[PDB]
RNA sequence: AAGAACCUUACCAGGUCUUGACAUCCUCUGACAAUCCUAGAGAUAGGACGUCCCCUUCGGGGGCAGAGUGACAGGUGGUGCAUGGUUGUCGUCAGCUCGUGUCGUGAGAUGUUGGGUUAAGUCCCGCAACGAGCGCAACCCUUGAUCUUAGUUGCCAGCAUUCAGUUGGGCACUCUAAGGUGACUGCCGGUGACAAACCGGAGGAAGGUGGGGAUGACGUCAAAUCAUCAUGCCCCUUAUGACCUGGGCUACACACGUGCUACAAUGGACAGAACAAAGGGCAGCGAAACCGCGAGGUUAAGCCAAUCCCACAAAUCUGUUCUCAGUUCGGAUCGCAGUCUGCAACUCGACUGCGUGAAGCUGGAAUCGCUAGUAAUCGCGGAUCAGCAUGCCGCGGUGAAUACGUUCC
């Protein structure tokens, strides 16, 4: 019963974007479509920066700034072909790492 | 520090940052044209003025809209200023471009616009205090619930250093709703240049949710 | 889908443990291996076993635990608090004597982010005037 | 400031007594739960061979034997230093007590480290070794020089 | 170093050549250092290039793997002040 | 001698190990993470400008 | 200094250039650019093979080279006793101030003192003062409890399958990340003016700013950085600039600061067994198979990664063995033979095999850290990075002793 599934895969660092692209994406799956799973969690792996304060010495005193990253899956039992022509526009978002795979 | 600076704080929880994107296969050379972009903005910055330009990039494309307190400035009449600062982008980018607009309302409110006002007025060669009274004053016609503002490097010539700093209303940075405006400048002197600094208190912002 | 039994989570400093207290013999079953011997010997186990006994003593239900993360008496630990609050869901009267025995909680501590400019997360390597 | 709270041990299954963990945790060396695990039990094991008596009592007898009474307290209020007697806190005993038993059980030379600590704790059974000499040296330094510590301070 | 091989910049084995093949040149200076001796090398003797000041090297059978720049110290002794 | 050092590295290396990294916004060498190629210092200021997310700072 | 073999590198020595290695204006031709040979250490010069492109009725447009030319360009040159900018320090200490008013000839004072209380100028009450601003606090992140939403590459309990959560299935649970719940002295008791608050107890996953981080107030030290960048002034310019080879930044009689490894039977050595977290990976991680004692090599699957790889956790436990000594303690130093990276490992790289087996058997005067998951200690990863991490930044394992107290520093 088992069948390969189209399965659009999500990557973004800020989150507040990236459950916007969420919900975007998984609008025009609901429309034209059926099932459509929803944006299931993964792991998001942080990088760590330490960063000296001063410009000469003083390493004693530092900075940590860091980059995490998020990543998304959603699925749909249904390939649907009209939503799929429905997915071709995306006015939403810039800054969004969407990832088609069958 | 002894002073960290508030814009270093105030993104993320309040604020978005001044350049969005995704990456990426090549996060540096985004991040470069970006850099580049802002180069050329900055020479830009030299009458048309700006207050900041937001950037957007989604592959093979790219959303550095701006705004300005003098929207005409940069659209010229006819628009074709404007298409032409986006011919030499387009050249310099080597991708699709359309450079936005905005125009911002009580643009004194700015911290931008008014630093970079009382650095010229500072090239000017006013007196700087009066000049930072000038300064509240006018972000008092603004309407604001606190500003603070800050001049170092020499002044008026005296001495061999001096710094200054005038203030009304609150101006909690240590706040962390607080949404301040922070703003640099410097000015260019000769006798030598001026370090300008303001803080702009807009006010907390309340969080939503439905 | 057989006899009823009552199971409860414990971690302690990342390492969690899944407890399951079927009726039975009470020999205990960790990870398909005996207490006896997945920690020889090691006498802290029986500490481990330590809340049943504390708690009129005995049914003895049988255990059967699925730990994972920590070392040996980390992940022991999990097994304490997770029998522990297992026993907390077997009855809600128990849980009187409980409050004398402590012995729930699992208070959250872990291994503190090292600070810059010090080995320890607390510890600095050293000072010397002049 | 005032007085800190203070975390009761988990109790040592044998033999079922917290003191015994107390010697587990001052025994220890390296953070090494096990190892102070091996060297009780071991220790447990050789009393049990040699003079045939209950562990537990000449435990007790020994740690009754290795308190001391009475402690001075160095304090400079002038030329040279001037020790105070005073009674001592029965957690201060036991502390003391089983410091310098662990302490000069270190130093008994023997080759193996269990049989020394029982050479050492049926010395504090026999009123004899160097702990109770230890404890009747605070006790010559005590007393014999209490007046200045009499009701004054 | 490793295998296949020593490694001469090359330019002193074509110059080692056509000395060895004839008029039999002695004494001539050389900036890289780095050249390993070579068995056809042999018998020559090479101004070596210090930095400071060239320092000729005669080169005995003895010397093959040793590198040729490394027979002349650089650094100056000692130098200390009150000896003995 | 910065631009002498940045010509010097825009030129191509007479052999490929020589390419040390060095950020576009600064001159300076040395104390240049690769991953990004900025300064510690040019990453410093564009981290109070905010280049990238996000939190920022001293999480975890 | 988050990587000095060359480069970096600035400094030295030698060999070379002067509108220049780098940017612009002019006139001006011409595409630019490369393929090799010759001489040289390179730097570059001497030759040929070569470029001679794109839009225009001929003016041109375009990068770009070359030529000359005045301009200029250039300095990790000097000045942090000219600075912007950035950062230490007292110190995450609780203070520093202003508006109005009052008092004082005036400077100044009151407010900010006093009583109680707090980590706090924290709150409360009173007070000739009433407010307010910058801090503390709160607001954020992280950790812990629980719910809801959502179940793959992750998860395996209930079912069958298998060498294997691996494969059917399950999407409970662990786990994952969004939105919620939860702590506020609030509930009780006592003290206190019935105020603030403290103490005790209950409730509770966590109790009295829960733990940790971020958050550093006015200012002090003419504190640090002209050498990140920027630059006032001063100085140099066929040279304080530029190119290159080699050096040196690693010196060596010694002093000091800061780490690492040990001086050993709670141990060394051998064998077996067992428990992690977090991070990195496509110019990459590189399994498995095979070759070599080893390091690595040959070959190559998979992985843009909750799939696969880096990767095996180490202490520990279980036994065997040595039986108290410069030792089966420790590893220094050096020799020989290999190996990884790189045009290239002499100066001045790392690792391995074999051999050699310093000193040290716990350290004077003196001095440092730390109140619990802290100290103690064991391994792992990363930034750095061709190669080079005992340093730095993190990750987890194991995991205490003591705190009477403010006499003294």
């Amino acid at each position: 019963m088992a069948k390969q599934k189209i399965r659009i895969r999500l990557k973004a660092y800020d989150h507040r974007i990236l459950d916007q692209s969420a919900e975007k994406i998984v609008e025009t799956a609901k429309r034209s479509g059926a099932s459509v799973s929803g944006p299931i969690p993964l792991p998001t792996e942080k990088s760590v920066y330490t960063i000296l304060r001063a410009v000469h010495k003083y390493k004693d005193s530092r900075e940590q700034f860091e980059m995490r990253t998020h990543k998304r899956l959603i699925d749909i039992v249904n390939p649907t072909p009209q939503t799929v022509d429905a997915l071709m526009r995306l006015d939403l978002p810039s800054g969004v790492d969407i990832e088609i795979k069958l | 520090g002894q002073k960290v600076n508030p814009v270093g704080l105030r993104i993320g929880v309040i604020r978005d940052w001044e350049s969005k994107w995704y990456a990426g296969k090549d996060y540096a050379d985004f991040l470069h044209e970006d850099l580049k972009i802002r180069e050329y903005i900055s020479k830009r910055l030299s009458d048309a003025s700006v207050s900041k330009v937001e950037i957007e990039r989604a592959a093979n494309r790219v959303n550095i809209t701006i705004h300005t307190a003098k929207p005409g400035m940069v659209i010229g009449k006819g628009g074709s200023e404007v298409e032409a600062l986006r011919k030499a982008l387009n050249s310099l980018t080597g991708k699709r471009v359309h450079i936005n607009i905005l125009e911002i309302k009580r643009a004194d409110l700015d911290a931008q616009l008014v630093a970079d006002n009382i650095a010229r007025q500072l090239e000017n060669r006013v007196s700087f205090r009066r000049a930072q009274k000038q300064q509240i004053q006018r972000t008092m016609r603004a309407g604001a619930q606190g500003v603070k503002t800050m001049v170092s490097g020499r002044l008026g010539g005296a001495d061999i250093a001096r710094s200054e700093y005038y203030s009304e209303g609150t101006v909690p940075l240590h706040t962390l709703r607080a949404d301040i405006d922070y703003a640099t400048s410097e000015a260019d002197t000769t006798y030598g240049k001026l370090g300008v600094k303001v803080w702009i208190y807009r006010g907390e912002v309340l969080p939503t949710k439905k | 889908m057989a006899q009823v039994q009552y199971y409860g989570t414990g971690r302690r400093k990342s390492s969690v443990a899944r407890v399951r207290l079927v009726p039975g013999e009470g020999r205990i079953v960790v990870n398909n291996r005996e207490i006896s011997e997945h920690i020889p010997s090691a006498a802290l186990i029986e500490d481990i076993k330590q809340p049943l006994t504390l708690t009129e003593t005995a049914g003895t239900y049988d255990v059967l635990v699925n730990v994972h993360g920590g070392g040996l008496s980390g992940q022991a630990g999990a097994i304490r608090h997770g029998i522990a609050r297992a026993l907390l869901e077997a009855d809600p009267e128990y849980r009187t004597t409980l409050k004398r025995a402590g012995l729930l909680t699992r208070d959250a501590r872990m291994k503190e982010r090292k600070k810059y400019g010090l080995k320890g997360a607390r510890r600095a390597p050293q000072f010397s005037k002049r | 400031k005032g007085p800190v709270a203070k975390r009761d041990v988990l109790p040592d299954p044998i033999y079922n007594s917290k003191l015994v963990s107390r010697l587990i945790n001052k025994m220890m060396i390296d953070g090494k739960k096990g190892k102070s695990q091996t060297i009780l039990y071991k220790s447990f094991d050789i009393i049990k061979e040699r003079t045939g008596n209950d562990a537990m009592e000449v435990f007790e007898q020994a740690l009754k034997n290795i308190m001391p009474v009475l402690e001075v307290k160095a304090r400079r209020v002038g030329g040279a230093n001037y020790q105070v007697p005073v009674e001592v806190r029965p957690e201060r005993r036991t502390t003391l007590g089983l410091r310098w038993l662990v302490n000069y059980a270190r130093l008994r030379g023997e080759k193996t480290m269990e049989e020394r600590l029982a050479n050492e704790i049926l010395d504090a059974a026999n009123n004899t070794g160097a702990a109770v000499k230890k404890r009747e040296d605070t006790h010559k330094m005590a007393e014999a020089n209490k007046a200045f510590a009499h009701y004054r301070w | 170093s490793l295998k296949k091989g020593p490694f001469v910049d090359g330019h002193l084995m074509t110059k080692i050549e056509k000395l060895n093949e004839t008029d039999k040149k002695q004494v001539v200076k050389t900036w890289s250092r780095r050249s390993t001796i070579f068995p056809q090398f042999i018998g020559h003797t090479i101004a070596v290039y210090d930095g400071r000041k060239h320092v000729p090297v005669f080169i005995s059978e003895d010397m093959v793997g040793h590198k040729l720049g490394e027979f002349a110290p650089t650094r100056t002794y000692k130098g200390h002040a009150s000896d003995d | 001698a910065k631009k002498s050092m940045i010509a010097k590295q825009q030129r191509t290396p007479k052999f490929k190990v020589q390419e040390y990294t060095r950020c576009e916004r600064c001159g300076r060498p040395h104390s240049v993470i690769r991953k990004f190629k900025l300064c510690r210092i040019c990453f410093r200021e564009l981290a109070y400008k905010g280049q990238i997310p996000g939190v920022k700072k001293a999480s975890w």
